[PDB]
């Protein structure tokens, strides 16, 4: 099965350097071409660099030419991208995507993306807050349980309840700024008997500082 | 790259671990006692040289 | 350069019924226009590749059609499923370009939300903030209006959020966190959460008049 994904964002300085990876499996690595496509915060699918199965040829975007570098490692089958003069403007969600054979002349898979981020702001881990309803017979049959991801910066964060059994009633809210802080939040409403019975773990990453920490919620038992 | 530390935190809710990159080891857990405070952690901090680790255990 | 432009860009439509998508190149690129679909924060999956065929898992009620200039892609039965993005790319020439993407947005039955309110944790305190919290979820329409009121006295260190429409049930959901401080949250005492959604002529309300125990 094809499986691609993609390493090496975090945050950077404007003027910077950065190499992403992105690793192929499930197919045959080097009878394909691959790409390099970024997203940003607004737009659609922006194209970077190609480069043809055996590395002999190569083409860029006006835009990233002179500073980004695609290569690959056929034989340990990865590809890769060396950025070099990072201005703000490369801030994206990055994607390596297969390019694909006849009929398909189309970008037939896709990795799941790497962020960067270009900022002079210093890497802030996130602060992890329970929300807990305790002591409120607040129920249909539901009770809605939730975690709080405040002062963090550089985007994202990742939250998932129970190392994801719980894709149930989940809901994550876009992170909002207050100053080169974001916070965002996440909530999950499960049934009447699990609220304590069961435990509801809400598991947060935060990739430029690396942090995967469990928040256990706990009736907030009055 | 200026040398990087980990803290390894088992509290009795917020098990996990953070990182930051420092100066000083001492430095390292000034940041890290004061990461430990806004979730809420209070314990029993260790340290391992070998790892530039510490741990705070509840 | 190749310039794909997308047309409309935003459009809402009730589930079974028909919608068309335009995709249009600067100059001839054939049938070397692919579109793909990226719902609520995935990464974009191939939908149509060549300007005509269907990719791994599309039903036929998927159409991509056009020629040279001129691509569209026709939903004859929109779905929650089909909640997304929808870009558009050339492979005839180098660079590969896409096209902005055209949202599509459920029509839907209204729906009345669920507010919870959570009032600020020990841990939160320990550090010398309070951060008050409700959540109003799975209305429809996503006009909605929080109003919060501290006593039964009113803000502004509000910050919401909305979420994309939920895609299995076209539900929208919001947050708003009131944070005052430690010694702010503190010198006050009962904390409301007031929203009125055109389900409801009388506001819908959370509650809480601090009992720490």
């Amino acid at each position: 099965d094809v499986q691609l994904v993609e390493s090496g964002g975090g945050l950077v300085q404007p003027g910077g350097s950065r190499k992403l990876s992105c690793a192929a499996s499930g197919f045959t690595f080097s009878s394909f071409g691959m790409h390099w496509v970024r997203q940003a915060p607004e737009k659609g699918l922006e194209w970077v660099a190609y480069i043809s199965s055996g590395s002999s040829t190569l083409h860029y975007a006006d835009t990233v030419k002179g500073r980004f570098t695609i290569s690959r490692d056929n034989p340990k089958n990865t590809l890769f991208l060396q950025m070099t003069s990072l201005r703000s403007e490369d801030t994206g969600m990055y994607y390596c995507a297969r390019w694909g054979n006849y009929p398909y002349y189309a970008m037939d898979y896709w990795g799941q993306g790497t962020s960067v981020t270009v900022s002079s702001a210093k890497t802030t881990p996130p602060s992890v807050y329970p929300l807990a309803p305790g002591s409120a017979a607040q129920t249909n049959s539901m009770v809605t349980l939730g975690c709080l991801v405040k002062g963090y910066f550089p985007e994202p964060v990742t939250v998932t309840w129970n190392s994801g059994s719980l894709s149930s009633g989940v809901h994550t809210f876009p992170a909002v700024l207050q100053s080169d802080l974001y916070t965002l939040s996440s909530s999950v409403t499960v049934p009447s008997s699990p609220r304590p019975s069961e435990t509801v773990t809400c598991n947060v990453a935060h990739p430029a500082s690396s942090t995967k920490v469990d928040k256990k919620i706990v009736p907030r038992d009055c | 790259a200026v040398t990087t530390y980990k803290l390894v935190i088992n509290g009795k809710t917020l098990k996990g671990e953070t990182t930051t990159k420092a100066v000083d080891a001492e430095t390292a857990e000034k940041a890290f006692k004061q990461y430990a405070n806004d979730n809420g952690v209070d314990g029993v901090w260790t340290y391992d040289d070998a790892t530039k680790t510490f741990t705070v255990t509840e | 350069n190749i310039v794909m432009t997308q047309s409309p860009k935003s459009m809402s439509m009730s589930v079974g019924e028909r919608v068309t998508l335009t995709c249009k190149a600067s100059e001839n690129v054939v049938t070397y226009v692919s579109w793909y679909q990226q719902k609520p924060e995935q990464s974009p999956k191939l939908l149509i590749y060549g300007a005509s065929n269907r990719y791994t898992g599309v039903p036929d009620r998927f159409t991509g059609s056009g020629s040279a200039t001129d691509f569209t892609l026709t939903i004859s039965s929109v779905q929650a499923e089909d909640l997304a993005d929808y870009h558009c790319g050339q492979g005839n020439s180098y660079p590969y370009t896409f096209g902005g993407g055209t949202k599509l947005e459920i029509k839907r039955a209204d729906a009345a939300p669920t507010v919870s309110i959570f009032p600020p944790s020990s841990e939160q305190l320990t550090s010398g903030g309070a951060s008050v919290v409700c959540f109003l979820n799975n209305f429809y329409p996503k006009d909605i209006n929080v109003k919060w009121k501290i006593d039964s006295e009113r803000q502004n260190g509000v910050l919401n959020s909305w979420t994309d429409q939920d895609s299995k049930d076209s539900t929208y959901s919001m947050s708003s966190t009131l944070t005052l401080t430690k010694d702010e949250y503190e010198r006050h005492n009962s904390y409301t959460c007031e929203a009125t959604h055109k389900t409801s002529t009388s506001p819908i309300v959370k509650s809480f008049n601090r009992n720490e125990c």
